[PDB]
C-alpha cells in the first residue's frame, strides 16, 4: 500500500512496485502563481499537458568507482520537446517538478543512492588547487545540459559544503536492498514569482552514492541510473522570438 | 442696484475656481484588471491623438 505506486500526469505515466513513498518538497504542492505575487501584467500561457508530462533524459551507468551526478534545473529541458520550445519563447518561467530516479537491481546486489534537491546550487571552481587561483567553471559545468555532470569531489560537492548535511534538503535513498525508485515532487523555490528559464537554473538534483555498490562476479555488471522527471504547474510569459542560450 | 440685466445676470465677482480635475487618493500603484482578445470596430483605443 505504500510500495507500490504510480504517478501519471500529461500523456505519461510511470509506475513502481518497490517505491518508498514520495517526499513534497517542504511540503508544498506546485501552484499557479496568485494574482497579489505576479508582477507581470500580460496573461501567461498555461500550455498544461503539452508540458506536464514525464521526461525521460538520460540514463548514467553506476559502477563501484562512481563519484556521483548532478542536474540543474530547468536546463535539463531548455532543449526537450514542447516545454523546451515554449522555454526557448518566452522569457518568463514558472513551474514545480517531479523527479523519478530509476535505480534498479537485483536482491543479491547492494548499495545505497543519496538523491536530493539543492535549490540554488551554485557550482565552484578548485581554485587551482591551492586556491590562489580565481577561476570560475565553464559553461559546459555550470549549465550541463541533459547529460549531467560527474562530481569531482563528492565530499564538498564541488560547492565547499559537505555531503553529510545534505539530508536537510528535500531528499530519498535509493538503498537497492529495499526500494529501485525515489520520488521528489518540488515546488517553485526562487525569490521571484517568475525567472528566466535558461540564464537561471532554480535547483540542482544530486545523485550521489553513499555507500558504493556491490556484487559478486557474475552478476549483471551494468546498473543503470535513469532520471524521469516532469514539470507541474508550468507557466511561461513574455513571448519574443526564440533563444537558443 | 442692478436693474439691467447685463448687470443682473452678469458672471462678474464669481471668485471660485472651476478646476476640471479632483485629487484622488493613490497609495498605491493602480491594479491591472483582466483582458481578454478584443475584435471590434469603430471603437479603437489604441489610436490617439497628441
Amino acid at each position: 500500500s505504500d510500495r507500490v505506486a504510480q504517478l501519471t500526469i500529461g500523456n505519461s505515466t510511470i509506475t513502481t512496485q518497490e517505491a518508498a513513498n514520495i517526499i513534497v518538497g517542504y511540503g508544498e504542492w506546485p501552484s499557479y502563481c496568485s494574482d497579489s505575487d505576479a508582477t507581470a501584467v500580460d496573461k501567461p500561457t498555461r500550455p498544461d499537458v503539452s508540458v506536464n508530462r514525464f521526461y525521460t533524459l538520460d540514463t548514467k551507468l553506476w559502477e563501484k568507482s562512481s563519484k556521483g551526478w548532478y542536474w540543474k534545473f530547468p536546463d535539463v529541458l531548455t532543449e526537450t520537446g514542447v516545454f523546451g520550445q515554449n522555454a526557448q519563447f518566452h522569457y518568463l518561467y514558472r513551474s514545480g517538478f517531479c523527479i523519478h530516479v530509476q535505480c534498479n537491481a537485483s536482491k543479491f546486489h547492494q548499495g545505497a543512492l543519496l538523491v536530493a534537491v539543492l535549490p540554488e546550487y551554485v557550482i565552484g571552481s578548485v581554485a587551482g588547487g591551492t586556491g590562489t587561483e580565481d577561476t570560475h567553471p565553464p559553461y559546459k559545468q555550470t549549465q550541463p545540459g541533459a547529460d549531467g555532470f560527474e562530481l569531482q569531489h563528492p565530499y564538498v560537492l564541488d560547492a565547499g559544503i559537505p555531503i553529510s548535511q545534505l539530508t536537510v534538503c528535500p531528499h530519498q535513498w535509493i538503498n537497492l536492498r529495499t526500494n529501485n525508485c525515489a520520488t521528489i515532487i518540488v515546488p517553485y523555490i526562487n525569490a521571484l514569482p517568475f525567472d528566466s528559464a535558461l540564464n537561471h537554473c532554480n535547483f540542482g538534483l544530486l545523485v550521489v552514492p553513499i555507500s558504493p555498490l556491490d556484487y559478486d562476479q557474475g552478476a549483471t555488471p551494468v546498473i543503470p541510473i535513469t532520471i524521469t522527471l516532469a514539470p507541474m504547474c508550468s507557466e511561461f510569459a513574455g513571448l519574443r522570438q526564440a533563444v537558443t542560450q | 442696484g442692478d436693474r439691467v440685466a447685463d448687470v443682473i445676470e452678469s458672471s462678474i465677482g464669481d471668485s471660485v475656481s472651476r478646476a476640471l480635475t479632483r485629487a484622488l487618493p493613490a497609495p498605491t500603484g493602480q491594479d491591472t484588471q483582466v483582458s481578454s482578445h478584443r475584435l471590434d470596430t469603430g471603437k479603437v483605443p489604441a489610436l490617439q491623438a497628441a
